[PDB]
């Protein structure tokens, strides 16, 4: 079972970000496993001096933490090598990125051309890790709580339609109505990622232009007969945002949908951690409440080893959202697979 | 010197028509008489339209009547973020054009009903953008806080804990009138089991006429709006004082009208006449503004108050020697031609800040908490551009106001 | 805030025809006539359920979907039946089999495309759309089946607007069909994951309440239906009028549904006195609360007293004092504190309109969201499994292109729904 593998990483302050406002020393590093926090701010929470952003100290506990200096390569070293091995083993594996807006989650997931992300790195590792093999890829995005298939050919207007989330003979929920392409080589997968980018919804925010409207789920299933079935899924969730105050319109709706969906994961984990403590005859699991939670049910409650990537923003304004995210990860760490 | 008024929310708009009615009644301004100085904003057409259909239809300008055909939503979130945002723009524009058109204004009298949709949300963002565009003015809001046990909305508390967090840090002085405690007044101090909203509104519409209206009118002891916030709030915190009316006698049952000052003033401190279920169970007064109007002798007053100050049962806070603002107006009260109010030639509209609110807040905090513990209708807020932040960061927030009214008082 | 009614299936059509028979009367709208309205207030909100075209022909904005000619060919050939625009008639001469799968996958699936077209034409009417009304029966093909598709599409084309659903759940004691529990379990599944406000009506609870609260010796369907139509107008339509304390779908929902599942309600009328004799006129207010909050008088089969309450929505409509109402509601919440949930300080949500039902002085729609409705999903699940185990009339489903794990899905879902309801029933 083991506790969920969790790693915490922070992104370096951008030059433009630093220019806008320069408050550093919020996150400090003590030991590779743990993080120490002292955050500065314009003002502290108005109350008796307690947990404020003004000047306060906090402790973070994680498997490993990454500094602003190094990118995906460091993640590739520890995480990419071992996580891919489990999938080859036939064990189910799933990794997703969570964090507040401007945390650079797309950076971790996709990565830049110069610095390949978790997905491109893992793709390389699977070949190294790799008897008859059969492999297929599924790519889809969830926008406004509606699903679209990235595999779909580029067109002016196109809708995949709602995802057929129906539980089959197997107790665990499975996603259907997804187009699948055989994975001959890494490049084929990369090409799917590239074409998927166009299909995937994109938008710009005050925080960052890169901002992804929809959550991205990349799933690759390998069937190997010396047939063992293993599923590796890499998810790129969109983060939470203050931009709601800054912008309105369709952008407001997208944010509202994401913030509701993100919350469902949080409520689920909260119930899950509680379930960990309580023996029985207690609170039910919120998987049924939201579609996202339902799909994730296998990840949280059922089969498959899970690892999580948490991105943190050193910004003081974001501190309340980031603290909640950290709290979420801390709570998640409590329960076991 | 002037002052504008912003009636937001179904209730706040309904009460507005009432409070604004009494005005004209004592100003000789018939239905189609000058141009007012307030506005009505709500996300419910049917209610704002009621002012376009009912009385004083043409007494208002369709420009000071903002409406949002969309959805009202009995929830802060929607009214604040999603929808409310769309409307804010237009609203602000009006309260910026009318604030200019005048000559040296004094502030914006906000009228909202805490546990509402447009009353919670809307106001929240209005006061925010106001405190920045007109930080150098007075922000006195007359609110109608959730009935202690006879509430209406199921979410009610939630909508009031989110509006409190934003008003605390933006408003100067927010007057509060307990909706429930108004029925009591109609039962014990009027005798009538048939009080419609349009009746309850007449009460507030009366006390308020003594606040702005008559006060803005010359007298033997004029009292500016600034005076209030200054002498009523001891700390930057948007302190919420209580509104009270004195001559609340029925113009049918009893008939004792002729009630010398000393008595009409004493009827203000009695818990069965304080327009608020905040019974002086311990709440020590810290500043009171006895606004009189009508035939009142400055000496008669400076005696009736003295006797009270030495009544001991009105125990004032320690760090406060004298907290009695004597406000003397000229024009006597003005009872509706055929309402239910006696009609005396003098009144005592006493308002004050009392650590008593420690109660009222607690009872509303607990409520919220109880529900929050299971998240209940939280998903209804989240899906309107919100998060656990606004909640958790406003729960702990108000908490330091429950501790504040405890620390700043109860201790010598 | 506009809306678009939907009369899915045979039942849903029959009942629909009665709902419009009623509603029209509460807006003075004659068959082909214009606005004869006794007043002028019954016009300030017509838009919500009608359409502006000529100037004397305000056509109801509803949809008539059914794979059985006879139905649509009987409703359009009668009284107010000649008010619906031909475009609204979305019929399907195919085989109207009483199979959920046959009206959702094989026969229903074709006419669906021809539905979306109209549902989009009507939504883009005018003003701002609020939500859609859906009526149907959980004991037939075009009702449970065709109705289960319409929602899955509607709630995907407009995940913003709300979705009210009036379902005529399979009565226990006697089932008016044989596959009934199948068509039910299968339709409830999609409902609990689409619609956000469901009013379960019980064909047998109607009889009862119409045989004891109404000296009616011959309770015809038309009658039964009429009672429903009287209650469903109090919900929506009513709130679309002025009032001391007015409400609307949004307020109503965001105040009655604590958990995203959807939750099921229970419609109840207030003044339910027989014509002649019974006319006591006792409608001061305490008499209304006595009625509504009683066991009998609740359109559901199960009795509220057999399960806590979560929320309540008192939609009053008659000139009254905000004191004798708000107070009473409280007293009741204290007299029956036992079953009324504790983790919620103010379960009841008081609403008070002004204008009453034409010839009546004062009424009050009752919408209770009690966990007592468990004793309904349980029933269904029982009857279901009991025949499912032996695959009774399962071949009639599969043969129309279905899945044997689909039935499992439905059961499971609805069964889990039971779990939740109990987690807050204690
Ligand atoms: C002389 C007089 O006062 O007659 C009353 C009457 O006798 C009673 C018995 C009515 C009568 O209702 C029934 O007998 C009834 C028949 C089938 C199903 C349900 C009820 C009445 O038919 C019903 C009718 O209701 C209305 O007019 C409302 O506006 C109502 N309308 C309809 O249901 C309707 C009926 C036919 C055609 C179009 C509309 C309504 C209620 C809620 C929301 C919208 C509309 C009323 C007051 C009466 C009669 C005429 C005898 C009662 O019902 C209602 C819904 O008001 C039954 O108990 C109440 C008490 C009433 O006093
Ligand atoms: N005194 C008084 N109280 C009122 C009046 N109308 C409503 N209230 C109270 O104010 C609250 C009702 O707020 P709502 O009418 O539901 O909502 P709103 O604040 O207008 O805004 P929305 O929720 O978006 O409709 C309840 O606590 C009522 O008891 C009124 O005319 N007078
Ligand atoms: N109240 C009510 N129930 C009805 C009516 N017609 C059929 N029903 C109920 O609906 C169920 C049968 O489904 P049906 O409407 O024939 O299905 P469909 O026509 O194939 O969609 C039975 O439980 C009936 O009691 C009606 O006019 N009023
Ligand atoms: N570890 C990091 N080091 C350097 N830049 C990063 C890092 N993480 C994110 N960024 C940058 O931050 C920006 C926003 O990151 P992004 O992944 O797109 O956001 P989100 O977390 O919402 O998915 C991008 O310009 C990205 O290159
Ligand atoms: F790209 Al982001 F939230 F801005 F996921
Ligand atoms: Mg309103």
């Amino acid at each position: 079972s083991e506790k969920v593998k969790v790693y915490l990483r922070i992104r370096p302050f951008l030059t433009s970000e630093l220019d806008r406002q320069e408050d550093q020393g919020c996150v400090c590093i003590e030991n590779t496993e743990t993080l120490v926090l002292q955050a500065p701010k314009d003002s502290f929470a108005l109350k008796s001096n307690e947990r404020g952003v003004g000047q306060a100290t906090h402790k973070f506990t994680f498997s490993q933490i990454f500094g602003p200096e190094v990118g995906q390569v460091a993640f590739f070293n520890l995480t990419m090598k071992e996580m891919v091995k489990d999938v080859l083993k036939g064990q189910n594996w799933l990794i997703y990125t969570y964090g507040v807006t401007n945390s650079g989650k797309t950076y971790t997931i996709q990565g830049t051309s110069k610095d390949a992300g978790i997905l491109p790195q893992s793709l390389a590792l699977i070949f190294n890790s790799l008897i008859r093999f059969s492999v297929w890829i599924s790519f889809f995005e969830i926008y406004n709580e509606l699903l679209y298939d990235l595999l779909e050919p580029p067109s002016h207007q196109h809708k995949r339609q709602t995802l057929r989330l129906c539980e089959d003979q197997n107790g665990n929920p499975y996603v259907k109505d997804l187009n699948w392409i055989h994975v001959r080589d890494v490049e084929e997968a990369w090409k799917l990622l590239k074409v998927g980018r166009k299909n995937q919804s994109f938008a710009s925010t005050h925080m960052n232009q890169q901002s992804s409207r929809s959550h991205s789920i990349f799933s690759i299933r390998i069937l190997h007969l010396q047939p063992k079935i293993s599923e590796l899924s890499l998810c790129d969730l969109a983060g939470s945002e203050r931009c709601k105050h800054q912008k309105s319109g369709e952008r407001l709706k997208e944010a509202g949908n994401i913030n509701t969906s993100l919350h469902t994961l949080g409520r689920c984990i909260a119930a899950l951690r509680q379930n960990q403590q309580n023996r029985s005859k207690q609170n039910l699991i919120p998987f049924r409440d939201s579609k996202l939670t339902r799909v994730f049910q296998g990840f949280f409650t059922g089969r498959g080893r899970s690892c999580m990537i948490v991105n943190v923003n050193p910004c003081a304004s974001t501190y309340d959202e980031t603290l909640h995210a950290a709290k979420f990860s801390a709570l998640a760490s409590q329960l076991v697979h | 010197r002037e002052c504008i008024s912003i009636h937001v929310g179904q209730a706040g708009v309904q009460i507005g028509n009432a409070c604004w009615e009494l005005y004209c009644l004592e100003h000789g301004i018939q239905p189609d008489g000058h141009v007012p100085r307030a506005v009505f904003v709500d996300l419910e057409p049917t209610v704002i339209d009621e002012v376009r259909t009912g009385t004083y239809r043409q007494l208002f300008h369709p420009e000071q009547l903002i409406t949002g055909k969309e959805d009202a939503a009995n929830n802060y979130a929607r009214g604040h973020y999603t929808i409310g945002k769309e409307i804010i723009d237009l609203v602000l524009d009006r309260i910026r054009k009318l604030a200019d058109q005048c000559t040296g204004l004094q502030g914006f009298s906000v009228f909202h009903s805490f546990g509402g949709g447009t009353g919670s949300g809307f106001t929240s963002l209005l006061m925010e953008r106001l405190s920045v565009d007109y930080g150098k003015k007075s922000k006195l809001e007359f609110s109608i806080y959730p009935a202690p046990q006879v509430s209406t909305a199921v979410v009610e508390p939630y909508n009031s804990i989110l509006t409190t967090h934003t008003t605390l840090e933006h408003s100067d002085c927010a007057f509060m009138v307990d909706n429930e405690a108004i029925y009591d007044i109609c039962r014990r101090n009027l005798d009538i089991e048939r009080p419609t909203y349009t009746n309850l509104n007449r009460l507030i519409g009366q006390i308020v006429s003594s606040i702005t209206a008559s006060l803005r009118f010359d007298g033997a002891l004029n009292v500016d709006l600034t005076e209030f916030q200054t002498n009523l709030v001891p700390y930057p915190r948007g302190h919420f004082p209580l509104a009270t009316y004195a001559p609340v006698i029925s113009a049918e049952k009893a008939y004792h009208e002729q009630l010398s000052v000393a008595e009409i003033t004493n009827a203000c401190f009695e818990p069965a006449n304080q327009m608020v279920k905040c019974d002086p169970r311990h709440g020590k007064y810290m500043a009171c503004c006895l606004l009189y109007r009508g035939d009142v002798v400055p000496k008669d007053v400076n005696a009736a108050i003295a006797t009270i100050k030495t009544k001991r049962t009105i125990q004032f806070v320690d760090w406060c020697p004298t907290g009695f603002k004597v406000g003397i107006n000229y024009e006597p009260p003005t009872v509706v031609p055929g309402g239910d109010l006696a009609k005396v030639q003098r009144a005592v509209c006493m308002l004050s800040n009392t650590t008593a609110i420690a109660e009222a807040w607690a009872r509303l905090d607990h409520k919220f908490d109880l529900m929050y513990a299971k998240r209940a209708f939280v998903h209804w807020y989240v899906g309107e551009g919100m998060e656990e932040g606004e909640f958790s960061e406003a729960r702990e927030d108000m908490a330091a106001l429950e501790k504040d009214y405890e620390e700043v008082g109860v201790d010598s | 805030r506009e809306i678009v009614h939907i009369q899915a299936g045979q039942c849903g059509n029959q009942i629909g025809a009665k709902f419009w028979e009623v509603i029209s009367d509460e807006h003075g709208i004659d068959p082909t006539g214009s606005y004869h309205g006794d007043s002028d207030l019954q016009l300030e909100r017509i838009n919500v359920y009608y359409n502006e075209a000529a100037g004397n022909k305000y056509v109801p904005r509803a949809i008539l979907v059914d794979l059985e000619p006879g139905t649509m060919d009987s409703v359009r050939s009668g009284p107010f039946g000649q008010i619906f625009r031909p475009d609204n008639f979305v019929f399907g001469q195919s085989g109207a089999g009483n199979n959920w799968a046959k009206g959702h996958y094989t026969e229903g699936a074709e006419l669906v495309d021809s539905v979306l077209d109209v549902v989009r034409k009507e939504s883009e009417s005018c003003d701002c759309l609020q939500g859609f009304q859906l009526t149907h029966s959980l004991g037939g093909g075009t009702g449970s089946g065709m109705g289960t598709l319409l929602i899955s599409k509607i709630r995907e084309e407009y995940p913003d607007r709300i979705m009210n659903t009036f379902s005529v759940v399979p009565s226990p004691k006697v089932s008016d069909t044989v596959v009934e529990p199948y068509n039910a379990t299968l339709s409830v599944h999609q409902l609990v994951e689409n619609t956000d406000e469901t009013y379960c009506i019980d064909n047998e609870a109607l009889y009862d309440i119409c045989f004891r609260t109404l000296k009616l010796t011959t309770p015809t369907y038309g009658d039964l239906n009429h009672l429903v139509s009287a209650t469903m107008s109090g919900v929506t339509t009513c709130l679309r009028f002025p009032g001391q304390l007015n409400a609307d779908l949004r307020k109503l929902a965001v105040n009655m549904v604590p958990f995203p599942r959807l939750h099921f309600f229970m419609p109840g009328f207030a003044p339910l006195t027989s014509r002649g004799s019974q006319q006591y006129r006792a409608l001061t207010v305490p008499e209304l609360t006595q009625q509504m909050f009683d066991a009998k008088n609740m359109m559901a089969a199960c009795d509220p007293r057999h399960g806590r309450y979560l929320t309540v929505a008192a939609v009053f409509r008659g000139r009254m004092s905000m004191k004798e109402v708000d107070e009473q509601m409280l007293n009741v919440q204290n007299k029956n504190s036992s079953y009324f949930v504790e983790w919620i300080p103010n379960n009841v949500k008081t609403a008070v309109c002004d204008i009453p039902p034409r010839g009546l002085k004062m009424s009050a729609t009752f919408i209770g969201n009690s966990t007592a409705i468990q004793e309904l999903f349980k029933r269904i699940s029982e009857q279901f499994t009991a025949m499912f185990r032996r695959k009774a009339f399962l071949h009639w489903y599969t043969g129309e292109g279905m899945d044997e794990m689909e039935f499992t899905e439905a059961e499971s879902n609805m069964n889990d729904l039971v779990s939740e309801y109990q987690q807050y029933q204690d």
